[PDB]
RNA sequence: CCCGCCCCUUGCCUCUCGGCGCCGGCCCGAAGCGUUUACUUUGAAAAAAU
RNA sequence: GACGACCCAUUCGAACGUCUGCCCUAUCAACUUUCGAUGGUAGUCGCCGUGCCUACCAUGGUGACCACGGGUGACGGGGAAUCAGGGUUCGAUUCCGGAGAGGGAGCCUGAGAAACGGCUACCACAUCCAAGGAAGGCAGCAGGCGCGCAAAUUACCCACUCCCGACCCGGGGAGGUAGUGACGAAAAAUAACAAUACAGGACUCUUUCGAGGCCCUGUAAUUGGAAUGAGUCCACUUUAAAUCCUUUAACGAGGAUCCAUUGGAGGGCAAGUCUGGUCGCAGCAGCCGCGGUAAUUCCAGCUCCAAUAGCGUAUAUUAAAGUU
RNA sequence: UACCUGGUUGAUCCUGCCAGUAGCAUAUGCUUGUCUCAAAGAUUAAGCCAUGCAUGUCUAAGUACGCACGGCCGGUACAGUGAAACUGCGAAUGGCUCAUUAAAUCAGUUAUGGUUCCUUUGGUCGCCUACUUGGAUAACUGUGGUAAUUC
């Protein structure tokens, strides 16, 4: 609806490649918008697209009218693909992991402890 | 992990004198509950504890001055206490009802709209109106001294500015599709 | 559980003065073994995370030691919980800054950056001297540095400027009254004030008197001093309120006084 | 109710080594302690949470 | 640069030792000694100090200021509940220290273990078997049986917090997340406002009579306009993924439903000599007492009072107790 | 909130107990619309246990002739990735329970000049073979045994 991004703790991470603000946002219609729509707004704040904007946070305050996030702008993709948590890559996607999980993964270790010399014959079994 | 327990309960369980004065206050502020007025008698008695204490040591020790003043300042930023009294036995002056005169229903009523205390305490729970540019449903907020004078309706909703409730909005529709034609 | 060492450490049992919360789990970062002694250490991902906020999670603090960014005392370490402690330089060479290491007014290790300049050097503690084989001296010290062949002169509760490349002391003092001095350890701490008097006794500890330059006379035990320079005249840039340390009572005043708490 | 005075006043000396003095000579701080305790008053010293 | 190793220092500790501090019992007053009790001399052993152990020698040690013996529904402490002052009671349980993995004993490896998700044996249990043999220890997380007055899901996940490894990368029922949850704690919904209708009293006018008129009250009849979340529910958001919450469409209130109960009404002690039934029967009653034909106490109805999302009942314990 | 009230008598004043009163924590009854915080097989049987799971681990840098994959061109020590296996490190931390345990444990205070210490950090690191010495084990290959096992 009304979109109002404000700028609050700006600090130049170089150590980690980034510059991480918060994110202050006003809106007296419906609070909260897309975050997909939030950092296309960013992107075009300091001219660095939206391939290395990232946000997160956002919860809104009591009775509404503004919300608050915490944002990372990276200078380079791959500065962002390294660094970035797992999770917030495959938020809007360029990773993934496939995870099983976490039963199939404790079952197939307990019965390669039986065999020995062989740890493809267990996997093979179904 | 921490924990307490606000309210007290009266040591005689019956006494027609006391339960006289618990009715005719709960009367005059629009209270919910007697558990409301106890919590209330608790913070006067829990100040007049603290007090007791430091009447009780010479002036010019350090734990009596630090404190005195700080606890002073405080029931002055509520505006309970004049600063024309500024005195830790004017502290032991405090009573009741002076508590429940800062609490936000009986402000409403004070400084804005309503017709009576009954009707405040329903539009702070229904939303109607904020504090400063804060939403609040809570009418035992206690209000700093300062902030008796930013009390407004809300900024969205019928009284003020924003859209027609359910029950306006219902019947202006009744007059083209609930007796229109149909 | 005693059938070995332990390497845990809780939240709730942590050494107070680091400033930790306690809504975040059990666990804190417990200092690895090294120079300085548990209590007296700040663990490295505590200036990291819970000082300057580079990192947010302590898997970020182990990326950025990684790519060795971090010096202390001009060598690289790349733990997260290397022990540094008092008198140490941080150096960050891709900031171009440094830090120090030094005592609040409050008791508690503040962030106090410093030119390049004077981080090249520390103040180092003799605790112990000893003869080892074939007539060698030695130094002992509290950041545990073995520097060989001293000069005879120096003696223990004195102090000596180190050169962090190459060791062997560019200068020292020697212990005595109207000397300015630093609280380490006691009750008192980052306190500043001239030596003023000692006391000897025999065993059993002694203590030793200091006053400041506000008139204000206090005492601690002998092996929490710790000298800094020459008579009102320190050797090192102190961080602000300059050890004198106020009462609650002025303190209030100040801040209410500029009527400041932003700017 | 901190120095001293009547006889006492933080009881003494003895001195000697490392500072302060004044003009070789002389003066005064630190060194042994006031028969012993309790008591009282001040410091040091003490994990966090509560 | 990586790795390894010797010694010293350091760090993390560990182990012995000092002084002081402990619940009940005298229907427990003498105890301890070559099956070392106390001390001396030398040695053995052990990481080291030491009757720790051995040889020889001495004859001591402790106690009415409570030893020794017995008891404990006794793990210790940081603490917790109540309380004017002084106290009393509790502490299995998140921090710190200790002890133990069915009961006992022995032992390997290692820097570190008298280890039990290591080993060996006995004793107590219990399983498989082709009866020749083999294998086992939930006071780890779930779950089951049993015991009882009495206690939850065979759920999701290494994202957080930290730990472990040769290691940025792997792993972790530690730990984090959800479910069950009226132990307990915080917040506070169950109707607010006008019209008519009667009703009151200040007020005014009037000689009284009477009228006007104002302030409020309940109370009936309908209503009238207004308001809102409870719920239903697209969407954003939350997060490891999700729930919840906050944020937002559209639907969502006329008192009959989108229904507040738990106890009591003789005295203690706030509240009825109302009506019907029962008639020392049945029952009530912490206590004092009610019931034998007019029941203020029983069984019900009506009405009223207290507390209010809570209230009653049993038991431990403190205050009340200047009745320790 | 430094507090009392009913009951021995025909009546009164005492002594004294009983009952009433309030909090706390366990059980239990009846009732329950929304929100945040969260204790939970201790009391009795430190009784007994099906099943599943709760400790593993590799960098350019200890050891790659997996006949695995790959190559492009191979081998001069010789690639790149890499299951397996030897080797190194850890399993002595955590978690759980409260049975034993009355100068014991434990708490405050002190002592190792009476001692040990993986590891980290800092020092210590020159009285017919050396162009590098010796010979076996696993994975692997192939052949088996038991009713049955991580033999």
């Amino acid at each position: 609806d009304t979109v109002t991004i404000r700028t609050r703790k700006f600090m130049t991470n170089r150590l980690l490649q980034r510059k991480q603000m918060v994110i202050d946002v006003l809106h007296p219609g419906k609070a909260t918008v897309p975050k997909t729509e939030i950092q296309e707004k960013l992107a075009k704040m300091y001219k660095t697209t939206p391939d290395v904007i990232f946000v997160f946070g956002f919860r809104t305050h009591f009775g509404g009218g503004k919300t608050t996030g915490f944002g990372m702008i990276y200078d380079s993709l791959d500065y962002a693909k390294k660094n970035e948590p797992k999770h917030r890559l495959a938020r809007h996607g360029l990773y993934e992991k496939k995870k099983t999980s976490r039963k199939q993964r404790k079952e197939r270790k307990n019965r390669m402890k039986k065999v020995r010399g062989t740890a493809k014959a267990n996997v093979g079994a179904g | 992990w921490v924990c307490r327990k606000t309210y007290v309960t009266p040591r005689r369980p019956f006494e027609k004198s006391r339960l006289d004065q618990e009715l005719k206050l709960i009367g005059e502020y629009g209270l919910r509950n007697k558990r409301e007025v106890w919590r209330v008698k608790f913070t006067l008695a829990k100040i007049r504890k603290a007090a007791r204490e430091l009447l009780t040591l010479d002036e010019k020790d350090p734990r009596r001055l630090f404190e005195g003043n700080a606890l002073l300042r405080r029931l002055v930023r509520i505006g309970v206490l004049d600063e024309g009294k500024m005195k830790l036995d004017y502290i032991l002056g405090l009573k009741i009802e002076d508590f429940l005169e800062r609490r936000l229903q009986t402000q409403v009523f004070k400084l804005g709209l309503a017709k009576s205390i009954h009707h405040a305490r329903v539009l702070i729970r229904q939303r109607h109106i904020r504090v400063r540019k804060q939403v609040v449903n809570i009418p035992s907020f206690i209000v700093r001294l300062d902030s008796q004078k930013h009390i407004d309706f809300s900024l969205r909703s019928p009284y003020g500015g924003g859209r027609p409730g359910r029950v306006k909005r219902k019947n202006a529709k009744k007059g083209q599709g609930g007796a229109g034609a149909g | 559980m005693a059938r070995g060492p332990k390497k845990h450490l809780k939240r709730v049992a942590a050494p107070k003065h680091w400033m930790l919360d306690k809504l975040t789990s059990v666990f804190a970062p417990r200092p690895s073994t090294g120079p300085h002694k548990l209590r007296e250490c700040l663990p490295l991902i505590i200036f990291l995370r819970n000082k300057l906020k580079y990192a947010l999670t302590g898997d970020e603090v182990k990326k950025i030691c990684m790519q060795r960014f971090i010096k202390i005392d001009g060598k690289v370490r790349a733990d997260i919980t290397y022990p540094a402690g008092f008198m140490d330089v941080i150096s960050i060479d891709k900031t171009g800054e440094n830090f120090r290491l030094i005592y609040d007014t409050k008791g508690r290790f503040a962030v106090h950056r410093i030119t390049p300049e004077e981080a090249k050097y520390k103040l180092c503690k003799v605790r112990k001297i000893f003869v080892g084989t074939k007539g060698i001296p030695h130094l002992v010290t509290h950041d545990a540095r073995t520097i060989r062949y001293p000069d005879p002169l120096i003696k223990m509760n004195d102090t000596i400027q180190i050169d962090l490349e190459t060791g062997k002391i560019t200068d020292f003092i020697k212990f005595d009254t109207g000397n300015l001095c630093m609280v380490t350890g006691g009750a008192n701490l980052g306190r500043i004030g001239v030596i003023t008097n000692r006391e000897r006794h025999p065993g059993s500890f002694d203590v030793v008197h200091v006053k400041d330059a506000n008139g204000n006379s206090f005492a601690t035990r002998l092996s929490n001093i710790f000298v800094i320079g020459k008579g009102n005249k320190p050797w090192i840039s102190l961080p602000r309120g300059k050890g004198i340390r106020l009462t609650i009572a002025e303190e209030r005043d100040k801040r209410l006084a500029a009527k400041q708490s932003s700017g």
